[PDB]
């Protein structure tokens, strides 16, 4: 998809999440993998899950990294 | 709470007094690690509690340990925009070119989030302007992509290259064009960004540009080469 749209969906979905300040979505936005809005949606959802599974109310970079790896094959 | 270790939670929450009483009551707590391989330093950095960071530093705690995500205190501080803490870390010898799990250095995040002062602090401290992450992306790619024009300028002052290619074959100019960062693009060509490099899609920054931006750039380039 278009690069700006990819960013928009990420920022739109996470706008309603508690991300630690150091997280930078551009890290995933900037990747070559051709993912879909659904994948982006899954990545964010898994990330929240991973944060909760650690009794953490703030989402971390490690969460998005696993989630990304988990959704893209 | 953000951690399974009490001291880490107090660091994030910024409870300086209680944090000091507990560490002085048991010095080991100053470097105890949590489930994310983080210590009070990481969390204090994330939250931006300068005081707690200074207390920990004068205590002599290590300043370069990375969490399980490869992030060091400097990465966190830089990305979170904690100017004061980034300066203090540098003083204590924070590794300016350390990379995390995806290959990024603090400069990557500083340029990405358009953090001028933190960027400058990092570059003045020996950061490599051309540091490439696991996707061969540099600080300039992230800046050019989002239109961080002033950031790009800052990177240039510190001898940053304009033609490094990422894993998709794109140069900061490509990204700039794709996202229609008009002013940025013209500026880039103005400083030597090549309009001839092809990406993995066999496109040049010209063929990626839209709305007749390519004509403009080709004219700027040819005139800059004359």
């Amino acid at each position: 998809m278009d690069r700006r749209q990819k960013r928009l969906i990420f920022s739109t979905i996470t706008s309603k999440m508690n991300l630690s300040e150091e997280v930078d979505l551009e890290d995933y936005v900037a990747r070559p993998d051709k993912i879909s809005g659904a994948d982006i949606n899954s990545i964010c959802q898994e990330s929240g899950m991973l944060a909760v599974r650690e009794n953490r109310y703030i989402v971390l970079a490690k969460d998005f990294e696993k989630a990304y790896k988990t959704v893209i094959k | 709470c953000v951690s399974n270790i009490m001291i880490c939670n107090l660091a994030y929450s910024g409870k300086l007094d209680e944090l000091k009483e507990r560490i002085l009551a048991d010095k080991s707590l100053a470097t105890r690690t949590d489930q994310d391989s983080r210590t009070a330093l990481h969390w204090a950095c994330s939250a931006g509690h300068t005081e707690i960071v200074e207390f920990l530093l004068q205590l002599g705690v290590p300043v370069n340990d990375k969490d399980d995500a490869g992030w060091s205190p400097l990465h966190i501080a830089a990305s979170a925009g904690r100017d004061e803490i980034v300066k203090a870390l540098l003083v204590k010898g924070a590794h300016v070119n350390a990379v995390n799990q995806n290959g990024c250095t603090p400069l990557h995040y500083a340029a990405s989030k358009n953090r001028h002062e933190i960027a400058v602090m990092l570059l003045e401290g020996g950061a490599n302007p051309d540091a490439k992450d696991h996707y061969d992306a540099t600080a300039m790619h992230r800046a050019a992509a989002k239109g961080n024009l002033k950031m790009v300028h800052i990177l240039l002052f510190y001898k940053a290259s304009t033609n490094i290619q990422d894993t998709e074959g794109n140069t900061p100019l490509h990204l700039a064009c794709d996202e229609e960062r008009v002013e940025e693009a013209k500026f880039l060509v103005t400083q030597g960004a090549s309009i001839y490099i092809e990406n993995k899609e066999e496109k040049t920054p010209l063929q990626v540009a839209k709305g007749g931006l390519g004509l403009i750039l080709k004219r700027l380039a040819e005139g800059e080469e004359a």
